[PDB]
RNA sequence: GUGGGAGAGGGUGGUGGAAUUCCCGGAGUAGCGGUGAAAUGCGCAGAUACCGGGAGGAACGCCGAUGGCGAAGGCAGCCACCUGGUCCACCCGUGACGCUGAGGCGCGAAAGCGUGGGGAGCAAACCGGAUUAGAUACCCGGGUAGUCCACGCCCUAAACG
RNA sequence: CCGAGGGUAGGGCCCGUGACUGGGGCGAAGUCGUAACAAGGUAGCUGUACCGGAAGGUGCGGCUGGA
RNA sequence: CGCGGGGUGGAGCAGCCUGGUAGCUCGUCGGGCUCAUAACCCGAAGGUCGUCGGUUCAAAUCCGGCCCCCGCAACCA
RNA sequence: UGGUUCGUGGAGCCAUGGGGGAAUCUGGGCGGACCACCGCCUAAGGCUAAGUACUCCGGGUGACCGAUAGCGCACCAGUAC
RNA sequence: GAGCUAGCCCUGGCCAGGGUGAAGCUGGGGUGAGACCCAGUGGAGGCCCGAACCGGUGGGGGAUGCAAACCCCUCGGAUGA
RNA sequence: GAAUGCCGGCAUGAGUAACGAUAAAGAGGGUGAGAAUCCCUCUCGCCGUAAGCCCAAGGGUUCCUACGCAAUGGUCGUCAGCGUAGGGUUAGGCGGGACCUAAGGUGAAGCCGAAAGGCGUAGCCGAAGGGCAGCCGGUUAAUAUUCCGGCCCUUCCCGCAGGUGCGAUGGGGGGACGCUCUAGGCUAGGGGGACCGGAGCCAUGGACGAGCCCGGCCAGAAGCGCAGGGUGGGAGGUAGGCAAAUCCGCCUCCCAACAAGCUCUGCGUGGUGGGGAAGCCCGUACGGGUGACAACCCCCCGAAGCCAGGGAGCCAAGAAAAGCCUCUAAGCACAACCUGCGGGAACCCGUACCGCAAACCGACACAGGUGGGCGGGUGCAAGAGCACUCAGGCGCGCGGGAGAACCCUCGCCAAGGAACUCUGCAAGUUGGCCCCGUAACUUCGGGAGAAGGGGUGCUCCCUGGGGUGAUGAGCCCCGGGGAGCCGCAGUGAACAGGCUCUGGCGACUGUUUACCAAAAACACAGCUCUCUGCGAACUCGUAAGAGGAGGUAUAGGGAGCGACGCUUGCCCGGUGCCGGAAGGUCAAGGGGAGGGGUGCAAGCCCCGAACCGAAGCCCCGGUGAACGGCGGCCGUAACUAUAACGGUCCUAAGGUAGCGAAAUUCCUUGUCGGGUAAGUUCCGACCUGCACGAAAAGCGUAACGACCGGAGCGCUGUCUCGGCGAGGGACCCGGUGAAAUUGAACUGGCCGUGAAGAUGCGGCCUACCCGUGGCAGGACGAAAAGACCCCGUGGAGCUUUACUGCAGCC
RNA sequence: CGAUGUCGGCUCGUCGCAUCCUGGGGCUGAAGAAGGUCCCAAGGGUUGGGCUGUUCGCCCAUUAAAGCGGCACGCGAGCUG
């Protein structure tokens, strides 16, 4: 839906906030299962190695369930859907009959009170997790494992999915959010449905501060700098570059493919 | 204005203390040099309890 | 009111095959495209033609009509749900409840605009090849928006009987 | 007290005028081209859209005021 | 003032660096097609190569001096 | 690749990171590519005084200084600062 | 050497008092149901005024200074990057 | 004898500048060898969201006292923060530690690295964070939440007494958390009182008065009382909470739905304890007595603090660990644990003093800098603002005179107002609240404090709302209406916008050259291109490792553009990037035709042609929100002029829209129009754009701006054009007493001359000796071994299709 | 070049005369008035504004006249910037 504001201030005239109506009466989270201390820090042991990180709201990590094959066969009741500061998506709090409480990343269409479960069994319904094999060709799916028993790694961003395209002996072909065509092992779990919160892309930050709230420090142009700092630094009053556009570290930034050629992963990929 | 000396007993101790110098080869040599020199004070005297 | 009937009437969801284009594997060569005639173009870096497999989008051949439905705009593969109008019979009910309609409100082809998706074919713009005195045209080879979906605007028409 | 009016401040409407600019109408025999009327030599007209010295061309759908 | 590039039939360009032959398109002229013009077709004419000098057997061409034209430069003060 | 006077040089010898990879005296290395001949040695385990170096320390002497010299310090100086 | 300064991490503190009055909510009006419109309420905001506080715009002073960046007047921001 | 040489000493300026805020001083007395400077008293002034009091950091004897004045004190000094001596800092309850974890550090296991060393789950370390039992008074010259008095708590350890399966570093619960807005009851704090307490007081015209002045609390267990926070109770089933649990989670029947009940705090009350003014009298450097048997009460205001884990809303979604409760495991249940009661035991360190400053940071008793808490009263709409003032503390450690110039800071000015000037620079004007009333334009919020106005004091009369009180008094906030008084003037002093039109640039709040640039620069939402499939790309590290990210294409990296509106044309020949199992070339290596060297020979040793050989380049395509680029010359219309039109040469293609003498325009003050008496600026136009142009975006744009330009109104000392006044200096006296500079000097003008700018040479003129206050023309005056310039086969930072390497990738 | 501050402005002047005015005068194609042109003569005078940093210059309104030039394009231990 997206919340919109009137221009009672500049920067409030474009600003735009998510709709939280799917956030069920459960705004503060769940101890026990999560949260952990989350360790803010824009850099490695010592030095900054990703520029322009820092500031922005304190967070608690929700330790979510990315391998659903523990509770094969054990169903769970979806108890709530809550805000997760550390991902684009929303998260489902679910209660297993087992007693155990996990969070699943919350797919589009998930309703509270719903039944959900994981395993070879598993009715093909939104919320359920299955090894890729038993899932019908053509169904859209998410939180897909890359290699079996290694955890969900594909399609967890808000409003993303992959679609099952066909099969090939032990592998089923996937069409990933990027549009790539991937052979992913049959035995990999993946949960049916799309991610949801799909209006995430429609949000307009609206002002500088908002950027900072999310811990995004001001990014400065190479043009703004000096020859010591950047290939684009200097010279006089503005300058068009004077070389093929580059990163600060000298590599070209328009076109230069960067995936290494001889990756053994290659023989499992069929697209862009 | 604000000048450059902003005394702190803990800082002076953690930074220039006998135990800090002892911790690394760089520092151990400092004690060696100061000893051979005949320095009355190997490290700065940080006070208080 | 009761009992029916026909229909591309409308909305949503789903699904079928033909063909085009692209990719892949096979087999196969020296030309294929195209026009008034040509050329650009594609083709031994393996084209066109043929077989097989895959993906994707769009439009629904036959039935099909000088035909049907809608108030128009318009609606055409099949299926299901939701739904509007409509005509017939029986003459049961109400009982003048009727007609029109300034404004208002809703609908309103195509093109266009916004945001996002989609993009096989086609194709403004644009580029080449011919044609001409010159072609910013007609013919040919390419090709982008757009054409498709959702939602929101736009309100026009030889919107014509 | 009110009070003609005078002063100050800011608006509304209309008239005149203004370097320059836009298109328009009109003016026997100036320029370029051929758009339309015969299948006008690309049926024409059209709402929209893009492009072009100019008539105009082309795209999309429509129309019979064409076969 | 300095630099380097350019003047060729009526128009716009070739030909020079490897000196001897000046060619291309348009135009102009004569004829045809046409009722007539153009288009189109068939034939033809047309260049002291900016001037002054000499280098050579021979200069559009190579070398100097001027003459117009074009373009760049003229900074640190 | 280093080492040797040796800087690729006709470049051996000695050491070695990489690849290949033996033999036990009729076995193996060297004498400056290489080969023949004549000689010299016996790798892939280790230890080994003495002669040699230095002077915080004690002593001795000086065609060494004599408080701006001589050690930074003749003096509670690596101090005060 | 980050006891200055620049960034970041952890954990605390601070921001007087005034304005302006967003969504929302309630009632009413409207409609087939709406959209929407009125009030009242509500207290939003890199909103406004302005101390503390963080600055350093203009001018004057100061120039062996009070000060190796100061003083006076003036001025920017001040719930937020 | 020179090195702007080095070290030391003493000169010069010079009794010159200064003596560190313009809050400020006067006097009497004392002391002393000596007093503006010490002590005291009176008078005066300054501070008072401090210049007052309490914490912290830092400092470290600076605190108190006695005795001192050589030096330290910008003067003096009997004084001191100085010298000598002695004294002084008292805790189970405050802080820290025998408690806990955060970042981060260390680090067993382990991984890595020539050595040094680097990484690192567990644990350990690590605090203004969590946990955590003392409040009020009295005493010392100097310490007190530490000593003492009262009253009250906490741990342990040992006993008795009564309960119960007790019991882990393990399970679970709890601890436990954001921002903004807040309700209800309280407390702190404050205001008032005809009521209570109290020494005293009638002045100077009147007042012996419901008079003036002063003061009317504090702490406090149990138990209540009032506010409020916390929390459902059973029984089943049980596969999860990494063993086991009765606990916890989940599921299902029931009983509650309430704060009923349990609790747990805050406040009030409370056994008791304690304080207690002005004033007067004393002798202190300061405190002592009396006042007093002090009284110790009633209203009202009221927090930002307390109840607190309170409530509502919002998005950016808000530490961990122990204590604490509970669950069970080994085991042990003569153990142990829980409760009540005694008794015993309770360590280590800090505690002085300074603390917005003369004691900390600035070489100084330096006008600077330094975190937290309290910060009274009246009046001003409010307030931490402003003026005065409580408590409390200061007059800033040189003074005395004078009343020149000139300077600083301040006040006023006739007539005129921007004529001043690069510029209204500066200064004025304006100024708070309340109420009227507000244009273009617009993104419909704004522009808006638009502009422009009016009201503002005091008195009397009438009247309407609340809050606390019972529905009433009072006390307390908000209001309305009517008459009237005074002054030049009623936010009467202090704090408190000048306004408008219009361009340029940038959207906007923001950011920056600490110490000359705050901007039109950076940033910014937003747009686009691009890389990236997850052991992601990329970044740091030799590595291990880490960041990215405990993220996964709606994500992350890189680049450019920079809200938003409309838009972003044509060129792929070159460079880049992307795509091409062909071809050409291409290194090691394979391959050996063939040749050579020694050997009597077997052999050993060398070169070595075909051909097989990658990436790369060449080559073939694509690609411009990739690097970039986007023509010349002729002729033409029936007045001329101009050229829609034609010709031709060239290119990879020859700039479209929009804009244009511009932050771009050389010629230039282009040419017209506008403002003006007059305009090299400005605005609007034209277009011949030297040399705009479409994401190093183009053209616009409401709002915004300590941005830059132009105009106008208002107003004024900027100016005509100055004048007067104030105070701090300046000057004179007393005290103290520097500086750069300095070849030596007995240091005049002109006209010449001289290395070409002479006090110093020539000639002539002038000229008694020495100061003081002033002005700055000169001594090529001081200050910095010119920054500009050049030179040096001097140095650095930066670049690239310079050379040669290296990382890196292939 | 071990430093001679560099435009313009302001302030203060002062000097040359090849004189802008005023005074004296010869020639005039000088009737007069007013001009023109040369000679003598610096004693004194030689305006306020619009534009531009401007010197300069073009304007506006005047004037007896709106002089030219030197003094380190006079003068920053005098000011501005
Ligand atoms: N005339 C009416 C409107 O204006 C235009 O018309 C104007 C022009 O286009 C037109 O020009 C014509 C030209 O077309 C034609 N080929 C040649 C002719 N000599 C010109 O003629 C014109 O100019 C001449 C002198 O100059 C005058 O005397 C005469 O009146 C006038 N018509 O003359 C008209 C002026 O009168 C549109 N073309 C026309 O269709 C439109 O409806
Ligand atoms: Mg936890
Ligand atoms: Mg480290
Ligand atoms: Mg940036
Ligand atoms: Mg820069
Ligand atoms: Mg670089
Ligand atoms: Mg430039
Ligand atoms: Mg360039
Ligand atoms: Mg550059
Ligand atoms: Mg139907
Ligand atoms: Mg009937
Ligand atoms: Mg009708
Ligand atoms: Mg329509
Ligand atoms: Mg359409
Ligand atoms: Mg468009
Ligand atoms: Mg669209
Ligand atoms: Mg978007
Ligand atoms: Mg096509
Ligand atoms: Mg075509
Ligand atoms: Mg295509
Ligand atoms: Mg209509
Ligand atoms: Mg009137
Ligand atoms: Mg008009
Ligand atoms: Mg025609
Ligand atoms: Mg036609
Ligand atoms: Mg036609
Ligand atoms: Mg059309
Ligand atoms: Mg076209
Ligand atoms: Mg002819
Ligand atoms: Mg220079
Ligand atoms: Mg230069
Ligand atoms: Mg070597
Ligand atoms: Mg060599
Ligand atoms: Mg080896
Ligand atoms: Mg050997
Ligand atoms: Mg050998
Ligand atoms: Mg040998
Ligand atoms: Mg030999
Ligand atoms: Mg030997
Ligand atoms: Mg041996
Ligand atoms: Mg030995
Ligand atoms: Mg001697
Ligand atoms: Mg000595
Ligand atoms: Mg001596
Ligand atoms: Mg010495
Ligand atoms: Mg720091
Ligand atoms: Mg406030
Ligand atoms: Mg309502
Ligand atoms: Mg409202
Ligand atoms: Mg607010
Ligand atoms: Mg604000
Ligand atoms: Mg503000
Ligand atoms: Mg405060
Ligand atoms: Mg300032
Ligand atoms: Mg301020
Ligand atoms: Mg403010
Ligand atoms: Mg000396
Ligand atoms: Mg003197
Ligand atoms: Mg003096
Ligand atoms: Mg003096
Ligand atoms: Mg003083
Ligand atoms: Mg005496
Ligand atoms: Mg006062
Ligand atoms: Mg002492
Ligand atoms: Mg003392
Ligand atoms: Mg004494
Ligand atoms: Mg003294
Ligand atoms: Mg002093
Ligand atoms: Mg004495
Ligand atoms: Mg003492
Ligand atoms: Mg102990
Ligand atoms: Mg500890
Ligand atoms: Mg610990
Ligand atoms: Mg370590
Ligand atoms: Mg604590
Ligand atoms: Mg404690
Ligand atoms: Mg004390
Ligand atoms: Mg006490
Ligand atoms: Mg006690
Ligand atoms: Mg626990
Ligand atoms: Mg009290
Ligand atoms: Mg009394
Ligand atoms: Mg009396
Ligand atoms: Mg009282
Ligand atoms: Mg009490
Ligand atoms: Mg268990
Ligand atoms: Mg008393
Ligand atoms: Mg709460
Ligand atoms: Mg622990
Ligand atoms: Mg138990
Ligand atoms: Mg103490
Ligand atoms: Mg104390
Ligand atoms: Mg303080
Ligand atoms: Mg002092
Ligand atoms: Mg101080
Ligand atoms: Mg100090
Ligand atoms: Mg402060
Ligand atoms: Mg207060
Ligand atoms: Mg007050
Ligand atoms: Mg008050
Ligand atoms: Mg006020
Ligand atoms: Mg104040
Ligand atoms: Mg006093
Ligand atoms: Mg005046
Ligand atoms: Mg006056
Ligand atoms: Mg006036
Ligand atoms: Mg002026
Ligand atoms: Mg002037
Ligand atoms: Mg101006
Ligand atoms: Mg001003
Ligand atoms: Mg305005
Ligand atoms: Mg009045
Ligand atoms: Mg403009
Ligand atoms: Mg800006
Ligand atoms: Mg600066
Ligand atoms: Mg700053
Ligand atoms: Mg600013
Ligand atoms: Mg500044
Ligand atoms: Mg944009
Ligand atoms: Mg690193
Ligand atoms: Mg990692
Ligand atoms: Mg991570
Ligand atoms: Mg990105
Ligand atoms: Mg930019
Ligand atoms: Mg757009
Ligand atoms: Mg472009
Ligand atoms: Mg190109
Ligand atoms: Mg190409
Ligand atoms: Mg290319
Ligand atoms: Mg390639
Ligand atoms: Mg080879
Ligand atoms: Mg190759
Ligand atoms: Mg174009
Ligand atoms: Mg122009
Ligand atoms: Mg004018
Ligand atoms: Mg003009
Ligand atoms: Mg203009
Ligand atoms: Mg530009
Ligand atoms: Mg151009
Ligand atoms: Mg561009
Ligand atoms: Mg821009
Ligand atoms: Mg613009
Ligand atoms: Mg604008
Ligand atoms: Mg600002
Ligand atoms: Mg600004
Ligand atoms: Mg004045
Ligand atoms: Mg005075
Ligand atoms: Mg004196
Ligand atoms: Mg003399
Ligand atoms: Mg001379
Ligand atoms: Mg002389
Ligand atoms: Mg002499
Ligand atoms: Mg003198
Ligand atoms: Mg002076
Ligand atoms: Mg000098
Ligand atoms: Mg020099
Ligand atoms: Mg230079
Ligand atoms: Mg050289
Ligand atoms: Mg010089
Ligand atoms: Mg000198
Ligand atoms: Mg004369
Ligand atoms: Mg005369
Ligand atoms: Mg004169
Ligand atoms: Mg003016
Ligand atoms: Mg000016
Ligand atoms: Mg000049
Ligand atoms: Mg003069
Ligand atoms: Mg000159
Ligand atoms: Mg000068
Ligand atoms: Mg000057
Ligand atoms: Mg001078
Ligand atoms: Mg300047």
């Amino acid at each position: 839906a997206v919340k919109k504001f009137k221009p009672y201030t500049p920067s409030r005239r474009f600003m735009t906030v998510a709709d939280f109506s799917e956030i069920t009466k459960t705004e503060p989270e769940k101890s026990l299962v999560k949260p952990l201390k989350k360790t803010g820090g824009r850099n490695n042991q010592g030095r900054i190695t990703v520029r322009f990180r820092g500031g922005g709201h304190k967070r608690l990590y929700r330790i979510i369930d990315f391998k659903r094959w523990d509770k094969v066969g054990i169903p769970a009741k979806v108890a709530a859907i809550e805000y997760d500061p550390n991902r684009s998506a929303r998260i489902a709090l679910l209660h297993y009959v087992d007693g155990e409480k996990r969070y699943i990343i919350a797919p589009d269409g998930l309703q509270v009170g719903q039944q959900v479960v994981a395993g070879p069994d598993a009715p093909i319904q939104v919320g359920n997790a299955l090894p890729l094999r038993f899932i019908p060709v053509g169904t859209v799916v998410h939180a897909v494992e890359l290699e079996p028993k290694k955890g969900a790694k594909l399609a967890r961003a808000a409003g993303t999915s992959a679609q099952i395209q066909g099969r090939e002996g032990d592998y089923v072909i996937l069409r990933l959010p990027s549009g790539e065509l991937r052979k992913v092992h049959g035995e990999c779990y993946a949960t049916v449905g799309a991610v949801g919160n799909a209006d995430h892309k429609n949000i307009v930050l609206g002002k500088a501060g908002r950027s900072r709230w999310l811990g995004r420090r001001p990014h400065v142009r190479g043009a703004a700098m000096n020859p010591v700092d950047h290939p684009h630094g200097g010279g006089e009053g503005r300058a068009p570059r004077g070389r093929p556009p580059a990163s600060p570290w000298g590599w070209q930034t328009k076109g230069l493919k960067t995936r290494k050629r001889r990756k053994p992963s290659s023989r499992f990929i069929i697209a862009r | 204005m604000k000048r450059t000396w902003q005394p702190n007993r803990r800082k002076r101790a953690k930074t220039h203390g006998f135990r800090a110098r002892m911790r690394t080869p760089g520092g151990r040599k400092v004690l060696k040099r100061r000893r051979q020199k005949g320095r009355w004070r190997l490290t700065p005297a940080v006070r208080k309890r």
